[PDB]
RNA sequence: CGCCUCCUAAAAGGUAACGGAGGCGCCCAAAGGUCCCCUCAGGCGGGACGGAAAUCCGCCGGAGAGCGCAAGGGUAGAAGG
RNA sequence: GGCGACACACGUGCUACAAUGCCCACUACAAAGCGAUGCCACCCGGCAACGGGGAGCUAAUCGCAAAAAGGUGGGCCCAGUUCGGAUUGGGGUCUGCAACCCGACCCCAUGAAGCCGGAAUCGCUAGUAAUCGCGGAUCAGCCAUGCCGCGGUGAAUACG
RNA sequence: AAAUGU
RNA sequence: GCGGGGUGGAGCAGCCUGGUAGCUCGUCGGGCUCAUAACCCGAAGGUCGUCGGUUCAAAUCCGGCCCCCGCAACCA
């Protein structure tokens, strides 16, 4: 590699507000994430955030069952 | 819309049809005057003609346009466009 | 690119900062400040991260927002397209849904005034 | 302002009550 | 070289599963990565600005490399471009930049992109090979809101030795990349 | 006679001093039986065009046959 | 009306007509000498903004590109970058 | 079903573009008028619209009813904003046989044009103009921001 | 200064 | 034969010197007036005759076709 041109990667701690953290390496030795692999609604399995909600619409309606016969 | 503790309105005469049909036997042409109607799961795999003031419009009816009313599926004004 | 996505307006209080949210107004904003017992008079500049992912844990999980919000309500104005219900036609139209009227108006729903070369008075 | 619902200002002036002006 | 995360686990976890799924008979046959080249189609800078170093100090934090400048290979008229004009970065991560890189864009950098419904399936060279298009560029870590000018994105590249799509898609599945479909 | 069914206007705006003249009339005339005649319809909505002029826009018409194309 | 390229010109050279078609009267301090490296047009696939065409990747592609400007000859085993 | 249409054009209007402002809490001073399948206090359920009960009053007796601007206090700090409330999604309430055309209201999310308006043009000489709220007739409900009324605060200028 | 009217 | 020209609806710029179409009238929408004209405010419209070349790029440079204007066709 080119000397004087080029940034230092130094060993680096990447953290996360889930609490996982990455032993990487980068240009800045500490680094702290809002999000990550680890906690990511795709990637962490079918974590469906709050979207159940869903494919309800339209006839699970009901309310109910009462016209005359 | 109309209250959740009052009946979910449907127009009685039109409701005997839908469930007299998957008795007897599907399907046929059900033609109706009652736009009124809140479209009941039993109306499902139906075709309903549906009145707009003047003629009958064919009107499938499938499983995601369960709530609505029938009269939505039958527009009352023709447009097409302006100064063309 | 905080809480949610997006990075929320320091210098400013947080049940402010919140509304610039995608699914958040003024209701939502002043719920999870004191859901999570965070002062909203509170400057964002002045806060510790644990406050932050606290607040963010609890709003991100709470009520689906900003993308997934804007896709949700995108697929409805869709369906309503796809039936075609009135209330789905006046969509593709882009003309006012809730029954307005027309003849005059409805330009938030109709862009700009396009002028034409209409009906011409005497000579 | 006086068109918005969400304001003690607006109930009053269309003439309602509710979560941001009750009686 | 060093030890790193992704290459560690390429050697002990991905490269026999891959012998598994397709029974080589060559140690050399199995899927390596070969090199990942990073572009930034910039050209905002074509007079505009005129130079634009922001973004090669930007992608030098983000790859550990100092790119290198693409320039016009022939005027334009409608592009208002002159053939010579600075109108792009592109830097070539290999060998362990390459990992190091790749590992923090797996385990970070695609995470915080906004509304991420995993990567296409269909971006695969035919060949073997992978492209994905990145619009911002505070995704990465290492790039922040406060030390940035305006919004770029860029072209990621991943070139790898399987010879078919199907291959490859095993290769990158193994390491971590996300799939809608 | 017409070998097809057409769509023309007919407008005299006369504009230099308030004197007078303003007549505007479209027509969609198509063609008959060769046995028919003449037959003319007063397709005119509201108030559009007076009552009053109607005579004299019959006779207006009326009086271009006399000569033909 | 002088000059250059092609054809006419009958496979050496040359060869006429108020015969058939083009161009020149400049240019470059690098577009020069040398050493060193590099290889095109185009086609298919892939890729944020970015399009038919900007920049990136893969594969096919002996030269159909390029060589300031006409045409011819030459030419990557370089005269091209 | 339509009279509610929509490429567009004019009239009358309502709400605004903000700090003499906007928001929230608490705290005051009107007048005219209406009210027995009516006004409905007071309590309870509901963030609420409202619902459930339930006292009174043929009403100078009871109810609508809180007047609003204002007053004290705190927030916002000049931004398309805690200005602005159009537009759309979603969940509701009430009336009525029934709310798709085509009701109003409540709540969550949404948060558009608009930074004071070209040529032109309207009203008003005093408790007037401006501004703030209240009532009523029509009336199941309501598209009233219209109309007819009532009071609060309260100016400028008129050489001619 | 400043035209015209079936 | 020689020279010039063809561009919003009309009449004219830009052309040489390549990158940008402009001026007056007209048309359309809005004002003024009882009304009309004048007059005031604002808009819309050319894709540069037409095919090919040159060029990164052509109304503009070159060439071919098609129209038009002027001049010339003398000794005979
Ligand atoms: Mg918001
Ligand atoms: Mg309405
Ligand atoms: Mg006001
Ligand atoms: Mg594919
Ligand atoms: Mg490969
Ligand atoms: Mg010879
Ligand atoms: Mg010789
Ligand atoms: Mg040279
Ligand atoms: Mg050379
Ligand atoms: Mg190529
Ligand atoms: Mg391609
Ligand atoms: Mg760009
Ligand atoms: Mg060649
Ligand atoms: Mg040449
Ligand atoms: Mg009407
Ligand atoms: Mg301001
Ligand atoms: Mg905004
Ligand atoms: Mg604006
Ligand atoms: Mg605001
Ligand atoms: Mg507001
Ligand atoms: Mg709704
Ligand atoms: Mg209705
Ligand atoms: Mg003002
Ligand atoms: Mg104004
Ligand atoms: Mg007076
Ligand atoms: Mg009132
Ligand atoms: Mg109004
Ligand atoms: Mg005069
Ligand atoms: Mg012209
Ligand atoms: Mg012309
Ligand atoms: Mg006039
Ligand atoms: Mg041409
Ligand atoms: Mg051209
Ligand atoms: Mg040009
Ligand atoms: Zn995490």
């Amino acid at each position: 590699m080119k000397e004087g041109i080029h940034p230092k990667l130094v060993p680096a701690r990447i953290i996360c507000g889930c609490g996982n953290v990455i032993e990487t390496y980068s240009t800045k030795p500490e680094i702290y994430v809002e999000v990550c692999s680890k906690c990511h609604p795709f990637y962490t399995g079918q974590q469906r955030f709050v979207d159940t909600e869903g494919r309800v619409e339209r006839f699970q309606r009901r309310y109910g069952d009462s016209y005359r016969k | 819309p109309r209250s959740l503790k009052k009946g979910v309105f449907v127009d009685d005469h039109l409701l005997e049809k839908v469930l007299e049909l998957n008795a007897k036997g599907e399907k046929r042409l059900i033609k109706t005057w009652s736009r009124r109607s809140t479209i009941v799961p039993e109306m499902v795999g139906h075709t309903i003609a549906v009145y707009n003031g003047k003629q009958h419009v064919p009107v499938y009816i499938t499983e995601n346009m369960v709530g609505h009313k029938l009269g939505e599926f039958a527009p009352t004004r023709t447009y097409r466009g302006h100064g063309k | 690119a905080r809480i949610a996505g997006v990075e929320i307006p320091r210098n400013k209080r947080v049940d402010v900062a919140l509304t610039y949210i995608y699914g958040i107004g003024k209701a939502r904003a002043k719920e999870a400040l004191e859901k999570t017992g965070i002062n909203p008079a509170t400057r964002v500049k002045d806060l510790t991260e644990a406050e932050v992912v606290r607040l963010r844990e609890y709003v991100e999980n709470t009520w689906k927002l900003e993308g997934e919000l804007r896709a949700e309500v995108a697929a409805n104005i869709k369906r309503l397209m796809d039936i075609g219900c009135y209330r789905g036609l006046r969509h593709r139209r882009g003309l006012p849904v809730r029954g307005q009227r027309t003849r005059t108006n409805a330009r938030t729903r109709k862009g700009p005034r396009k002028t034409v070369a209409g009906k011409k008075k005497a000579p | 302002g006086k068109g918005d619902r969400r304001t003690r200002r607006g109930k009053i002036w269309r003439g309602t009550y509710g979560k941001y002006r009750p009686r | 070289p060093l030890d790193v995360a992704l290459k560690r686990k390429y050697y002990e976890e991905v490269r026999p599963e891959l012998i598994r799924r397709f029974g080589y008979q060559n140690v050399w046959e199995v899927p390596r990565l070969e090199k990942v080249v990073i572009n930034q189609g910039l050209g905002e800078a074509k007079e505009d600005a005129r130079i634009l170093e922001k973004a090669a100090q930007e992608l030098a934090l983000i790859t550990g490399q100092k790119p290198a400048v693409t320039r016009a290979k022939k005027s334009i008229s409608n592009f208002k471009l002159r053939k010579g004009m600075p109108i792009g970065l592109r830097v070539t991560l290999r060998r362990d930049r390459m990992w190091i890189f790749l590992e923090k864009l797996l385990n970070v950098a695609l995470p915080r992109i906004r509304d991420f419904r995993g990567l296409n399936p269909n971006s695969f060279d035919g060949r073997g090979n992978y492209n994905l298009g990145l619009r911002e560029q505070l995704i990465f870590p290492e790039i922040t809101y406060d030390m940035v000018d305006a919004l770029r994105g860029m072209d990621i590249a991943v070139v790898t030795t399987a010879e078919t799509d199907e291959e490859a898609r095993a290769l990158l599945e193994l390491l971590g990349f996300p799939f809608r479909k | 006679t017409i070998t097809k069914p057409v769509d023309v206007e007919g407008k005299f705006i006369r504009q230099t001093g308030g004197r007078g003249q303003y007549g505007h009339v479209k027509i969609k005339v198509e063609p008959l039986p060769r046995g028919s005649g003449f037959e003319f319809v007063n397709a005119i909505v509201g108030g559009v065009i007076p009552k009053e002029y109607i005579p004299a826009v019959q006779k207006g018409i009326e009086e271009a046959m006399q000569s033909g194309p």
